[PDB]
DNA sequence: CAGATTCCATTCGAATCCATTCGAAAATGATTACATTCGAATCCATTCGAAGATTCCATTTGAGCCTGCTCGAGCAGGCTCAAATGGAATCTTCGAATGGATTCGAATGTAATCATTTTCGAATGGAT
DNA sequence: ATCCATTCGAAAATGATTACATTCGAATCCATTCGAAGATTCCATTTGAGCCTGCTCGAGCAGGCTCAAATGGAATCTTCGAATGGATTCGAATGTAATCATTTTCGAATGGATTCGAATGGAATCTGATG
């Protein structure tokens, strides 16, 4: 029988797409081993995995069923390294509220 | 189609200031505003249209925007990628 | 009549405009002005409605930081009033 | 027809909260950043191999990128992950 | 005796400091916290000559361009001595705050 | 071994600054400063020098860090 | 008959294309005439600043060319200015 | 061995300045220049390469990654002398 | 005491999740070479120790220039209301422009054999 | 006086020419999405004008605190010199990633049935301002 890649591994990630996608990156004569697929498709399942439980959180603040960018901006934004990985502009987020104490 | 940066309002500068958290506001931001916004788009708007040109297409699509704006280090999560 | 001291509507439409998520420019004269814009670039260009959106959601972005910037630096000063001044520094240090 | 992580994206979420869906923005967010960390994670690996004169590409030079552009703790629950992946792997 | 205005003197440095090309921090010192620093991240390390000097010259330029910001913030507020809440508001735009 | 970074030497980086008066509690802030800047370039320095498996810490890797930290440098290799 | 002298140029045509082939991908070709053009632009490039650092040396009554003339002509020129954003080892600050 | 970006860069200040010589320093620190601006290119001109689904790389690509990268009023001389130099080595 | 903001109820309509057909692609099995790893052999280049003339640095004193707090005048931005205006929104038609197939024809890589060309040694007389 | 920038001589890579083999990207046609141009209303948003208050600016005093000068004296710089440590090169012997040929499992596009948040319709507090 045959068995996948990523069952072998234990992960949800595709190893073989990644390997194919890997292979198309190295400059001119290039090879790539067999366990890099598996250690980028390791570190792409944890960092998602991360991103997706406090947007669960902060969902559940609010009494909704669903996910939003909303709750996207304000998971990444609430935490300190998720903000210094994510620098870019999520397409319906707005701002976190603060007012500064001297206009109050 | 001239004088079209006057279609940027006092009360849309009023707002966007607002969400940025200012209380009081001089008389003369407004114009500051528009300067601004002027240069920000016509830096973006040029890249974006030598994206489309090298593709020998007459349309601007929002792949050349994206790219533009990552190009820029202003990168854009939601349309494309 | 009823009125309300200067400065409590602020704090009112601060939090407002703070709590939503929608934009805040007409959809039209943005739509206008980009066209205006490029024509200088190449004429008789074509627009799909994406690339307008993602050029307003940009722009929107860019103001609202350049604000909070501005507040810091009026801030510094002893002042709540905001003045090009403090755009001007404030992109100045930014190296724009 | 084109390729999407929407499958993986969906199978991780419905692992950490089980009662929690998804709208269809969010969807385009993830794939995007999905997209962008790889492609990072990719050049500097390339780049890495360029420097010591090498042409294979091997598990050492994704550790050592992932040291780099990783900040704080992120890094060391990373490589604790992708290397417990290995092992199983090669075993 | 003879003595001088503050001030003059303050100017006649900056133009001293502004002229020449050399390096303003000894080496000795600076050599010693380099290697105090990179000796929490592996023991019994070695460096090079020119891995020093990188080191100093990079960090001269940074520290000259961050007090040039923080005279900017300083004349801001109509001040000529400049004060820790100059350098922690330039930081803050910047983007290291 | 942060005290060998004297006050006389901000005094002059501060004058090629352009400063004309200093406070007094400017050197403990400018300490800090550098203590950290200088921790931030040397963990990829070594890092570099480790992926290697070298035990000397040579130009290219600080030229390399400071690439990446976004402050490029010429005239040291590269 | 070498490609250098057949396109008019001082810069080597052979390496650049040697060194442009080593950096396409997996599968990926170079033309010919990629290498002339890229040879063009570094030529004038160079060409460039040499001439401003030259007129500065001139300037200042000395023979050879040191990094505090390549500082003071790249610091004074708004678009070497905006090009070149890197540091050179031995070239102080521009007085003001 | 080791190859560099000396022996041009001589040729062409002789060819700009006959009088001038060039010291050690500013040598080095001119074939830091060259090397940053070449790789700049080429990445620009992979990626430009990448986007249309194409493989071969050409002077289309140079010219648009030199547009990109290069500020107005430097754009327009670079794409000139390329274009002077390709036309010349395509009729000889 | 008049305005504004946070709670629960009810019917609705946009939106997500499950089901199906089937092409595009992943895993198995041999066979080759290609690239990386495991021992010696120089031999540079980093670390440690010593001597000392001198120049930077640290401490104390005096005083005047800069900063901070109080008070009064005025001036420029906020708040309310009536009248006018231009955006949104819901169809209709038309015409300009991508995107996919099928042949061709222009152009690049590969393999040998020279015929250059650039890098590594000292050698001096010349800008600093 | 002293450090160093330009010359001269050889030798081992390494471009330049000729001849295929074949990817690969121009040249014409045809469909379809898709963007542009017109037309017609409500109704919400923008534009002036009047009023009045609170925030900004300038001046006279007072206290805080940085700078300039003189005297020790200490510790960075320069030169000399072993001891040896670790990068760098050259060979054989291995480890493993690529490339065909099959077979079948998987993920992408199209349809269909709940269902859960998006507008109304109120009621109950919270808070602000003049007295």
């Amino acid at each position: 029988k045959a068995v996948s890649r990523s069952q072998r591994a234990g992960l949800q990630f595709p190893v073989g797409r990644i390997h194919r996608h890997l292979k198309s990156r190295t400059t001119s004569h290039g090879r790539v081993g067999a366990t890099a697929a598996v250690y980028s498709a390791a570190i792409l399942e944890y960092l998602t995995a991360e991103v997706l439980e406090l947007a669960g959180n902060a969902s559940k603040d609010l009494k909704v069923k669903r996910i939003t960018p909303r709750h996207l901006q304000l998971a990444i934004r609430g935490d300190e390294e998720l903000d210094s990985l994510i620098k870019a502009t999520i397409a319906g987020g707005g701002v976190i509220p603060h007012i500064h104490k001297s206009l109050i | 189609l001239r004088d079209n940066i006057q279609g940027i309002t006092k009360p849309a500068i009023r707002r966007l200031a607002r969400r940025g958290g200012v209380k009081r506001i001089s008389g003369l931001i407004y114009e500051e505003t528009r300067g601004v916004l002027k240069v920000f788009l016509e830096n973006v708007i040029r890249d974006a249209v030598t994206y489309t040109e090298h593709a020998k297409r007459k349309t601007v699509t929002a792949m050349d925007v994206v790219y533009a704006l990552k190009r820029q280090g202003r990168t854009l999560y939601g349309f494309g990628g | 009549p009823h009125r309300y001291r200067p400065g409590t509507v602020a704090l009112r439409e601060i939090r407002r405009y703070q709590k939503s998520t929608e934009l805040l420019i007409r959809k039209l004269p943005f739509q206008r002005l980009v066209r205006e814009i490029a024509q200088d670039f190449k004429t008789d260009l074509r627009f799909q409605s994406s690339a307008v959106m993602a050029l307003q959601e940009a722009s929107e972005a860019y103001l609202v930081g350049l604000f909070e910037d501005t507040n810091l630096c009026a801030i510094h000063a002893k002042r709540v009033t905001i003045m090009p001044k403090d755009i001007q520094l404030a992109r100045r240090i930014r190296g724009e | 027809r084109k390729e999407s992580y929407s499958i993986y994206v969906y199978k991780v979420l419905k692992q950490v909260h089980p009662d929690t869906g998804i709208s269809s923005k969010a969807m385009g967010i993830m794939n995007s950043f999905v997209n962008d960390i790889f492609e990072r994670i990719a050049g500097e690996a390339s780049r890495l191999a360029h420097y010591n004169k090498r042409s294979t590409i091997t598990s050492r030079e994704i550790q050592t990128a992932v040291r780099l552009l990783l900040p704080g703790e992120l890094a060391k629950h990373a490589v604790s992950e992708g290397t417990k992946a290995v092992t199983k792997y090669t075993s």
